[PDB]
């Protein structure tokens, strides 16, 4: 789990340089270094991100999942094999199974909700701001206040 | 004469155009489609397209 956590942060910071790759290509040589400290920097700025938001929003799924616990109680329950079963450990493997896939449901939300405003002030700033900045450095800080902003909004200690 | 043209973004078909024509005739005429062929995506700016004539009634360049 922590190496594909570690795979999806990379390649969520990385696809951004994906479009960025080809539509300028300016310098590849030199710019493949700041490419790649970018993307680790965004890649543990949002693995920070994430972390935070499955902590906090776990509570909410607690009860989110409630509902399929029930449904998965009607099976488990609905057997001979339950009628001299443990009657407990039934509880703690259905327990088990629906934390693991609420996690995964989870994380899945949040890591697509992050990719998701990662791309909607970048495509303005980069279209407004290039006006008395250059375009490069344009490119740089609107993809720094991104992965800034992506990081803040996870705890939100204001 | 192509002089103002940005060489990054485009490229002229006969290196510098420097075309002379000195007719007036519906028969035709020697090349106004200049082809400028792009290398890669990116900004590109119409600068300008030198046409001067030297009329010879006159002689300097116009």
């Amino acid at each position: 789990s922590s190496a594909l956590f570690f795979g999806n942060a990379f390649i969520v910071s990385a696809i951004p340089i994906w479009l960025y790759w080809r539509i300028w290509h300016m310098d590849l040589i030199q710019s493949a270094v700041l490419y790649s400290v970018m993307t680790l920097v965004s890649t543990y700025l949002v693995a920070f991100a994430y972390k935070n938001v499955k902590f906090v929003l776990k509570h909410k799924v607690a009860q989110k999942r409630e509902d399929a616990v029930s449904k998965e109680v009607t099976r488990k329950l609905s057997e001979a094999d339950n009628r001299k079963m443990s009657r407990k450990e039934k509880d703690e493997r259905i327990l088990w199974k629906k934390n693991e896939v609420a996690d995964y449901e989870a994380t899945t939300f949040s890591i697509f909700y992050n990719n998701t405003l990662f791309l909607v002030l970048v495509i303005v700033a980069s279209f407004f701001i290039l006006k008395n900045f250059n375009p490069t450095v344009n490119y740089i800080l609107s993809i720094s206040a991104s992965s800034g902003l992506i990081a803040l909004l996870s705890t939100g200690s204001k | 004469s192509d002089d103002s043209f940005p060489p990054e973004d485009f490229g002229i078909v006969s290196g510098m155009l420097n075309v002379k024509w000195d007719r007036i005739a519906p028969a035709s005429n020697v090349s106004h489609t200049v082809v400028l062929r792009p290398l890669k995506a990116g900004y590109f700016n119409f600068t300008s397209a030198t046409v001067t004539y030297l009329a010879q009634e006159d002689g300097p360049v116009v």
